[PDB]
RNA sequence: UAGUCGGGUGAUUAGCCAGACUCUAACUUAUUGAACGUAU
């Protein structure tokens, strides 16, 4: 026993929670809660937490077209460049499956994550017929490393490889158990790919779940396209209450925060509201100085609005104790950032997002040169024109 | 000549009782759990009393070759010798192996004893039955064909050094031609040199040589390769190397030792922490002996000789 | 439903409780249970079962307990494949039974 | 190259793509979409003109929106000439917002 | 710029004072067994 006390008094996180559970079965509870909550306001008026959370390194062995590969990532922004057939989508697919083991263990004790397919993800001519993926995360000077591995063997072979997932369960239990006694702010995870472009209709609703309770924010968050049909239903619920005229916020404040972010980021929308005088409920916007319903917008306009609106709702529900909810921790993945955008909008998208969301880590890809024209040179990674699965490390220009 | 008479003579017993006991020497083990320093358990198995005596006796009758670059489980040497050899070089590399003990089986041993570059001893073909029943563990009761080498048994260290003999022999001779230094502990590999862009090639060379000697049986753990230089932290088997090219206990451990002496000055310390403090000072004297000369200056020699055992 | 599934095939699974309809709206325990007990003559006088569920985001979890029910259904399935026996019946008739009859019985299958 | 093959008692399609052989579900999105346009248009013309020495020389009208979708800069520079070379007698109406596509077309057509 | 090494005060695992260093590039670990340092 004395060994845990000599570690805990030195500032180690995992030894403090071990004493709390063993002795509860109040000195050790406050050490756990303060490590998660401490921070200060900088000279520009932005809140910054004492302990950050992010990904440091990735590695791949006999996976799709790669024999062996390594890559190192930046704490703020990273951008990948190339042509058709070079592996850009296949990298984001490997990261997204790894994050699913955290989300499953915040919702339920002893939950289950996603798998690799034994039919299509193994390399076609590899002699040993199995594949592996490996990662490493950071969470401040209380614990400087957290490792994970996923693996699988080809269809019809006689010997099976195993995964190693326990270190992810150990961290996710601290966030789940401390939050039930007292309250804390929680992290965000999301993926957007090319399945975002789709048509819109009004005759639709879900009879599963409730759209006003805190844990709905994690529902279908790694699926590839956001549930914009849940945003409309939630925004109408806020209206019907506020019309009847600690640190939690009232529906009147929550409604005001979201409307300001939408008008600030999208170049050509200037106001939005709900109305219901005719017998039914509708959403209206002002666009080029004219007045329209959402179904009259062009595809380039609807796609950009749909992305910005869904992220803001999740940020506001998960951080109930901050003064400005858009400043919490998290990780976000986006593929093909210029889909449907005119060349005058393409050259300025990235810097608006980094202004509106100051503490998130972004990972992004593209195949056009105009988007880079304002970025610094330590944020960029690029493939060889000469490669055929030989390049074993990705590098800057 | 044969092992059964040799054991019966050295143990001073009748030889029929040796052959009667050895029939089921596998399965004579006890199993238990020990705690990790952060959270969780490690699982250990140890051989039953009396089977220990046969193992200690066997390692008297025979001897096997060992290369100079090995640093563990050998007499006269220790971890300070491993740390001292790299202390003059400004660049560093490290690597590791999967499941080092459990990966060894009778088929590996009987190949290595035969194909050797060195003077292995001869044996009677019929003694192989008794040799296998002395050296290996059967973990599963129904799968009677599984035999593996346990970490908890007195004979295992010697056998684990012998199996590496040609790997150490070749890789050291290769590094000497290019100004690179090599040493190996139980299962850590360490490389260093004083010129740039030479260390980048090495990981590829190891992976060819491993499958040439062992085939599928042992492999490199890809998740643990690390590079460092004079611009970042450097350590070897728990010992730190400073920018003045000398060995160190590190600032954080030095400051923690100062606190415990200050508790003793005012009589606030108690018997458990007093015993622990004496054990640390006995260790610290071997690695950084100039530290004690400063401690009996910041505190009186009068107080220091009272604390000392 | 747990007896019927185990007579037909080895392993198998029954039905389960629903998290958004069945749990009482304001109970501070945040979980719900249903419990039963059967009899099968002087040599096997008790067979208990429990079904359970709990709300999402809690510190702990509740599971079901069904092993004593699987054990009895395996005896009926194993003996019958060696030499034939009689088997039990289970049924439910609801208010939804009153509906019109379709005279075109053209459908055929084997 | 492209061909039909049989495995495990089932028929399936193979292609050779930059040096290697794959199934259709392994292609990138910029490769699939471009294949899907050309394969559909060729069938319909082969079925409708049975009495020409080359079925692809018949007549009609085709509409296309957003030619630049999923194509990188070196391909979107040249797509128009390859289409017009393969279907000599069709009338085309096309739309875009990228000025690279226009860099090889005469001023009357705009 | 920011990281890393550590001589000195300091009821001392904190804070503060002084002086140094950069190959894309450290993350402190396990007994009752084996080897080593110190008692007996
Ligand atoms: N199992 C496999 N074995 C070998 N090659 C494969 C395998 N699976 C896919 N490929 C190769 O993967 C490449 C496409 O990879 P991916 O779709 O990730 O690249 P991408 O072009 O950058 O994607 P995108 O631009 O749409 O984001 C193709 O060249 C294809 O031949
Ligand atoms: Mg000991």
């Amino acid at each position: 026993t004395k060994q845990y006390e000599r570690k805990a008094k030195g500032g180690n996180l995992l030894s403090a929670f071990e004493l709390y559970q063993r002795n509860s079965d109040g000195e050790w509870f406050e050490m756990c809660r303060d490590y998660i909550q401490d921070g200060h306001v900088d000279e520009s008026g932005i809140f910054r937490p004492d302990n950050a959370f992010y990904l440091r390194r990735l590695t791949l062995k006999d996976f799709r077209r790669f024999s062996l590969l390594e890559i190192k990532l930046e704490e703020d922004l990273t951008v990948i460049i190339g042509n058709n057939g070079k592996g850009k989508t296949s990298i984001l697919y490997a990261i997204a499956k790894t994050l699913s083991w955290f989300v499953a263990n915040i919702l339920k004790e002893g939950g289950s994550g996603q798998r690799l397919s034994e039919m299509t993800d193994i390399k076609n001519d590899a002699e040993d017929r199995y594949s592996d993926v490996s990662s490493t995360f950071f969470f401040g000077k209380g614990l400087k490393s957290v490792p994970i591995r996923l693996s699988r063997s080809a269809l019809g072979t006689a010997e099976r490889r195993d995964s190693e997932v326990k270190p992810a369960k150990d961290l996710a239990d601290i966030w789940r158990v401390i939050n039930e006694v007292n309250t804390i702010n929680l992290p965000t995870f999301a993926l957007y790919n090319v399945e975002r472009s789709q048509p819109f209709n009004r005759n639709i609703k879900d009879n599963t779940g409730r759209r006003e309770e805190r844990f709905d924010a994690y529902s279908q968050t790694l699926g590839g396209a956001g549930r914009f049909d849940h945003f409309v239903e939630w925004y109408i619920y806020l209206h019907k209450r506020t019309v009847s005229d600690s640190r939690v916020l009232t529906e009147s404040v929550q409604k005001s925060i979201v409307e300001k972010a939408i008008c600030s980021v999208v170049p050509s929308i200037s106001n939005i509201w709900v109305e219901m005088i005719t017998g039914s409920d509708l959403v209206k916007v002002t666009n080029d100085g004219h007045d329209v319903t959402i179904d009259q917008l062009s595809d380039g306009q609807r796609v950009f609005l749909s992305l910005v609106a869904d992220l803001a709702r999740r940020m506001v529900m998960l951080n109930p104790l901050l003064e400005n909810p858009l400043e919490g921790r998290g990780i976000v993945l986006i593929d093909e950032i210029e889909l449907h955008l005119h060349p005058k909008w393409q050259q300025e998208v990235i810097l608006n997002l980094r202004s509106a969301f100051p503490n998130i880590q972004f990972i992004i890809t593209t195949h056009s040169p105009i988007v880079l024209s304002t970025i610094e040179k330590r944020c960029i990674r690029e493939f060889e024109p000469n490669d055929d699965g030989d390049q074993s490390f990705l590098d800057s220009p | 000549m044969s092992v059964i008479r040799g054991l019966a003579a050295v143990l001073r017993q009748s030889d029929s009782d040796i052959s009667a006991f050895l029939v089921t020497a596998p399965r004579k083990y006890k199993v238990y759990k020990i705690p990790k320093r952060t959270t969780g358990f490690r699982v250990i198995a140890q051989p039953a009393k009396g089977l220990k005596d046969i193992q200690r006796a066997f390692v008297q009758l025979y001897s096997l070759p060992v290369h100079d670059a090995s640093m563990a489980y050998m007499k006269g040497k220790g971890i300070r010798d491993n740390a001292a050899a790299h202390a003059g070089n400004q660049y560093l590399l490290k690597a590791d192996l999967e499941d080092f003990f459990n990966s060894i089986t009778p088929a590996i041993f009987w190949r290595c004893i035969e194909m050797s570059s060195a003077q292995t001893p001869q044996f009677e073909p019929q003694d192989k039955l008794f040799i296998e029943k002395i050296l290996f563990w059967q973990p599963i009761k129904r799968r009677k064909t599984k035999l593996i080498l346990s970490v908890g048994a007195p004979s295992s260290p010697v056998i684990s050094n012998f199996c590496m003999y040609e790997f150490d022999n070749r890789i050291h001779a290769a590094c000497k031609k290019v100004e690179i230094t090599y040493t190996r502990y139980a299962d850590d590999l360490t490389f260093s040199s004083n010129i740039p862009d030479v260390l980048k090639a090495v990981p590829s060379t190891l992976e060819v040589l491993l499958k040439d000697l062992f085939g599928s049986a042992l492999r490199l753990n890809h998740s643990k390769t690390v590079f460092s230089s004079k611009a970042h932290n450097r350590h070897v088997t728990g010992i730190t190397i400073n920018n003045e090219e000398t060995l160190s206990l590190g600032r954080d451990r030095k400051r923690f030792i100062k606190h415990l002496i200050n508790q003793y000055k005012y009589g606030l310390l108690d018997n458990e922490d007093k015993a622990y403090l004496i054990g640390l000072l006995a260790f610290a004297s071997h690695i950084e002996p100039s530290f004690i000369t400063r401690m009996n200056e910041k505190y009186s020699l009068e107080l220091m000789e009272r604390l000392r055992g």
